């Protein structure tokens, strides 16, 4: 399957610091189930988000249901089932740090993923147990769709 | 017993490739196999790769003497 | 001063600084069009940042592409505020300052004169002392 | 430097024709240097 | 809701800190206290304290509203076996009717009783 | 091998040897002639089963005791090496020499008299 | 207290050992005498090169200028062999210790055993030494690079390569580059 | 009997096996099997190191230098803490009290000094399923010690504890005065608010005397400087405010009372 993380959202606050890009907007969003937080960059323009919105986040290691680990080269040109059929905004980045609450003898209990799509940052942080299939320096898929409930 | 620096100094190598060189163009033999190049200082530069240049350096230290490197006995650092 | 002594300049900086902002999104037809012009490229179109619903690039993932080799570096941008790096948010920049470099990817931060001037442990500095002069020499050709 | 109450050991005097025939070679080497350094950097820049 | 008792025990379960978590009230309605009220022997200690304290911070037309589901979970706490469940419930449940803290902390609370006592003693001798 | 304790008045050796030889009930003699031969600190009869509940014996702590006094002892007469006044630095240890040379030959109490 | 507890490595802790390093080499560290008395050894001479550096440095500014980047080539080496800053690694304090000492015999300025030529080469590379043992810690090593065997190699390979680099090249004219490098910020200054 | 002899002279062999206090019945096991004591007694005249007669040494030597045997006594039962909790076993602990049939003296003698109680405490911590731990837990109450049991700011969350440790930092703060408003009042504020339940008590305790004057100011100034501490952490204490207050009792003020002090701006 390759879904590292899978949870519900619903959007808490929108840029709380003024909107410093135009086109991007930083959502501040809060999840049901697993009560981890969330900090996102979403293109504004074409993927618009309200207050209160609430969505489907799903991180994936590949979009291919079997697995296949594709290399990471543009080729549009797939027939292939995907994911991304059933998703309505989905960003490709790699994460590049993973914070703790480790203790010089204990081991962590809260983690804070950070991953970054080519500039648009998100840190997904919650508590340790949820938060395994994140290894630095990995490609990772966000695949986020809006839910109309 | 030599006690200079066993690497090249930048100005040894600019001056053996220049001296090489000008040797391969006046129809000197060449030391290494070439591949189909004919411009004098890539020859040079590929013997100097290969560490097939005939040439010793003849190091002056300042109390008079001197002491002799083969250009292979000493590192390129190119 | 064990510092470079060629830079980026003029127009040049300014569009690259204008060019690997946060909001800057490229389709298809300009990022081949940009990517025509890296004499160093190996001919392989990167993923997207976005894939739906249109498929967008970013500045910085093309900028990527320039970078030479695996190169480390980090920088802070000019306009970088000073309190940022006390409260949270330290690692995720509101104002996406932190010029951060990784593997040779630009992971996250705004290039400016502090980043790809003339200054000791700049990003041209970091990329002459790692790699060559050759590699320099290309580095400096693609970014203009 | 002979006053009281005065430090002898960090008091120099920006002058390095006195500083020679004060307190020597090295001295007026070590001062040069510093007076050298204040002027060049002072305007931000760097000479290594 | 949908086993809103796991809900709760997760939005509100914050064990490491003994204060209110924020936007209390907005996890509150007219509703959600109405399926508490069935399932309010299940949860936890730490758990039914944050929610009886930030049954304070709700609005006064929300309490007044549904105030008859605040009185149940008042006395459902009032049952409860640890004392500051208890106590807590015994503060609460004047809240419904008029809105100031219940003064009659006499009943079935002695160490009250004590710390009023020697508070009082020493008020008086400090005057 | 307790040649110095006859003089301090401690049982030794021989006195459990001929107790043992005139006992009726093993337990009493043991046990009293060895409990008021023990360390009496009024806290240290609750401190003897918690040692010996993992089946470690009381023998380690006994010698630990031991080797921690002796670092002790060894840092004390360095610093009246060291410290008070020379009359009566020099007087205290002449006497404490008087009173601990009965043991001089014992490598376990070697280091006091030696350092003194 | 700073300075010790980030650079002591202790050894008696037995939790964060097992955080650190695998089960197969904390044995080893709280065994063996031989390694703790490298061990403190090490960090005694490090404490001596701090005084050193004390009155070398007084007003306490830290902002030297030296050959190698040895913070970036690290960061290099984890880069490179993927070394994930948060599993156990498989180092051996002591391998630190002796890379650390066998490097430093490599980076020769002044050549020659006899006693004045050996002082003049351990006074030239003193900052050096001083600044890669403050760096290539066995603790720096054990908790914050994590650094593997394979890349703790290849990072002694790539000092000694980077810092024979910097020596100066025989037959350089250092007195026109000195006068240049003075006279040109000269004509830019009001 | 052979092997119990052997045996015996395998524990004996050691050195230093005098001062066990179990020797008894491995010697008497001895006794019971009939053979010559000789080598029991050679074994135990060498073993013996004078361990009892070293602590004596060391005791009047270190009277004699000067230095007050406050310093050593501490050292020692330091070491000997150490030594109990490395080295607790509860099981064989609970066999001793299961056996034995009544309640130890020597239990007892640790329970009256402090130190012990502190290890005590640490053990039962360390051990909190072991039963006996918590007997000697329920006499070190018995004996009248409770307050060395964790208290202040690390154990408010029990009932009587915190009532009876919030009453006596509310005495020593009207035992200060002015001079010490600055120094105590966050000391007594960082353990009142360090939850809404206990905040909730003391909130109300100062409501209720505060309906009385004579001196009921003080306890006034108290709940007030607790406030503005809370809301300096970052409680919404205003709506607990409000509901001391008689306030509450017009709904619409007190609603827009709140409003205002969770905004804390002027509509």
């Amino acid at each position: 399957a390759g879904i590292l993380f899978e949870d519900i959202f619903d959007v808490k606050d929108i840029d709380p610091e003024g909107k410093k890009f135009d086109r991007v907007s930083r959502l501040h969003c809060e999840s049901e189930s697993f009560k981890m937080d969330l900090i996102l960059d979403v293109n504004i323009q074409i993927y618009p988000v309200d207050l209160g919105d609430k969505f489907r986040l799903v991180i994936a290691s590949t979009l291919y249901e079997d697995g296949t680990l594709d290399d990471g080269e543009y080729n549009p040109t797939d027939d292939r089932p995907s994911r991304a059929d059933q998703f309505e905004y989905v960003m490709y980045g790699k994460v590049y740090r993973i914070e703790g609450d480790e203790t010089s003898t204990e081991a962590a209990t809260r983690l804070s993923a950070y991953v970054s799509y080519g500039g648009l940052l998100m840190r997904l942080q919650g508590d340790a147990n949820n938060l395994h299939g994140f290894e630095v320096d990995s490609r990772v898929y966000l695949l986020m769709k809006k839910l109309a409930f | 017993k030599r006690i200079t620096t066993p690497y090249m100094t930048k100005y040894e190598r600019a001056r053996v490739l220049g001296t090489r060189a000008l040797q391969i163009a006046m129809c000197a033999p060449v030391m290494v196999e070439l591949e189909g190049e004919t411009d004098p200082l890539l020859i040079a530069m590929k013997e100097l790769k290969a560490r097939k240049i005939p040439i010793i350096i003849r190091r002056y230290l300042p109390d008079g003497s001197y002491e002799d490197w083969g250009v292979d006995e000493l590192i390129i650092s190119d | 001063s064990n510092r470079p002594v060629m830079g980026i300049v003029q127009d040049t900086l300014t569009a690259v600084r204008k060019f690997t902002k946060r909001d800057v999104f490229l389709e298809r037809g300009e990022v081949m069009n940009l990517l025509m012009f890296l004499s160093t490229w190996d001919g392989k179109v990167p993923q997207p940042a976005i894939l739906k619903p249109r498929p967008l690039w970013t500045g910085k993932q093309i900028f990527s592409l320039i970078i030479p080799g695996h190169i480390n570096c980090i920088r802070t941008h000019s306009t970088h505020p000073d309190d940022e790096d006390s409260g949270p948010y330290k690692h995720i920049s509101p104002g996406d300052t932190k010029v951060v470099v990784e593997n040779g990817e630009l992971i996250m931060g705004i290039l400016c004169k502090k980043s790809l001037g003339t200054s000791a442990g700049s990003l041209v500095h970091i990329s002459y002392l790692e790699m060559g002069h050759d590699i320099t020499r290309l580095f400096y050709s693609n970014i203009q | 430097l002979s006053e009281k109450d005065v430090d002898p050991v960090r008091t120099t005097s920006n002058d390095i024709v006195e500083i020679f025939t004060v307190l020597g070679i090295e001295a007026v080497r070590k001062a040069l240097e510093r007076e050298l350094y204040h002027v060049i950097s002072f305007d931000g820049s760097y000479v290594n | 809701e949908s086993d809103t008792g796991l809900w709760l025990h997760n939005k509100l379960g914050a064990t490491d800190e003994l204060w209110a978590p924020p936007s209390i009230a907005s996890l509150l309605t007219a509703a959600v206290i109405d399926n508490i009220r069935l399932c309010f022997h299940g949860l936890s200690s730490a758990v039914k304290l944050k929610l009886l304290l930030g049954t304070l911070h709700l609005p006064r037309r929300t309490v007044d509203e549904m105030k008859g589901a605040l009185m149940e979970i008042i006395q459902l706490a009032s049952l409860d076996s640890d004392p500051w469940v208890l106590m807590v419930a015994d503060i609460l449940k004047s809240f419904p009717d008029t809105g100031s803290l219940n003064l009659e902390l006499e009943e079935q609370n002695p160490n009250v009783q004590d710390i009023l006592g020697e508070l009082r003693e020493k008020v008086g001798e400090c005057e | 091998m307790f040649a110095g304790l006859q003089d301090l008045g401690v049982a030794n050796g021989e006195d459990l040897k001929e107790t043992l030889t005139n006992c009726t009930e093993p337990l009493k003699a043991i046990e009293q002639f060895q409990t008021e031969n023990g360390v009496l600190l009024p806290s240290l009869q609750s401190a003897l089963p918690f040692l010996d509940l993992h089946g470690t014996p009381r023998l380690e702590f006994h010698q630990s005791v031991f080797d921690e006094l002796r670092d002790k002892l060894l840092e004390r007469v360095s610093a009246i090496a060291s410290e008070g006044k020379a009359e009566e630095r020099y007087k205290k240890l002449e006497d404490l020499l008087e009173k601990s040379f009965s043991l001089v030959k014992m490598p376990s109490l070697q280091p006091v008299v030696m350092c003194v | 207290k700073a300075f010790e507890k980030k650079f002591r490595f202790d050894y008696t802790n037995e939790r964060a050992l097992r955080r650190t390093l695998q089960e197969d080499l904390v044995k080893d560290v709280l065994s063996n005498a031989h390694i703790q008395n490298e061990l403190e050894r090490e960090f005694e001479r490090m404490r001596e090169d701090r005084e050193v550096l004390r009155v070398i440095f007084p007003t306490g500014d830290s902002k030297v200028v030296l050959p190698c980047n040895l913070l970036r080539m690290i960061w290099n080496a984890q880069k490179i062999f993927h070394i994930n800053p948060r599993l156990p690694s498989d180092l051996h304090p002591i391998k630190v210790v002796e890379g650390v000492k066998e490097l430093s015999k490599k980076l020769v300025i002044v050549n020659g055993d006899d006693p004045l030529s050996r002082q003049a080469q351990e006074n030239a590379t003193l900052l050096f030494n001083i600044h890669l043992r403050s760096t290539l810690c066995s603790r720096r090593m054990a908790e914050e690079f994590r650094l593997s065997g394979e890349a703790f190699d290849w990072l002694l390979g790539e000092i000694e390569s980077k810092f024979n680099q910097a020596i100066a090249h025989p037959g350089e004219m250092v007195g026109a580059l000195a006068a240049q490098s003075l006279g040109e910020p000269a004509t830019q200054m009001t | 009997d052979a092997e119990v002899q052997q045996e015996c002279l395998h524990k004996f062999s050691t050195r230093d096996y005098i001062m066990e206090p179990s020797i008894f019945n491995t010697l008497k096991r001895y006794f019971q099997a009939g053979g010559s004591p000789e080598n029991v007694i050679q074994l135990l005249s060498e073993n013996y190191t004078a361990v009892a007669q070293t602590v004596n040494l060391l005791a009047e030597w270190l009277i004699q230098t000067g230095v007050e045997p406050v310093q050593v006594q501490e050292t020692v039962e330091n070491h000997l803490k150490s030594l109990l909790i490395k080295h607790f076993d509860p099981r064989k602990a609970d066999s001793i009290f299961t056996e034995e049939g009544e309640t130890p003296a020597w239990l007892e003698q640790m329970i009256a000094h402090t130190t012990w109680r502190d290890l005590f405490y640490k053990l039962a911590e360390a051990h909190p399923d072991c039963l006996m731990l918590n007997f000697t837990v329920k006499l070190i109450s018995d004996a009248g010690y409770q307050g060395e049991i964790t208290s202040v700011s690390t154990a408010c969350q029990q009932l009587e504890v915190f009532s009876r440790v919030l009453r006596t930092s509310l005495a020593t703060i009207l035992d200060g005065g002015e001079e010490n408003l600055e120094k105590n009042l966050p000391e007594f504020a960082k353990m009142v608010c360090h939850g809404e339940h206990t905040y909730l008590f003391a909130q109300a305790m100062m409501s209720v005397l505060a309906q009385e004057e004579q001196g009921g100011s003080a306890v006034r100034r108290i709940a007030q400087e607790v406030q503005r501490f809370a809301q300096e952490k970052g409680h919404d204490a205003s709506q607990i405010t409000l509901a001391l207050g008689t306030a509450a009792s017009y709904p619409r003020a007190c609603q827009a009372l709140g409003a205002m002090l969770s905004k804390g701006a002027l509509n």
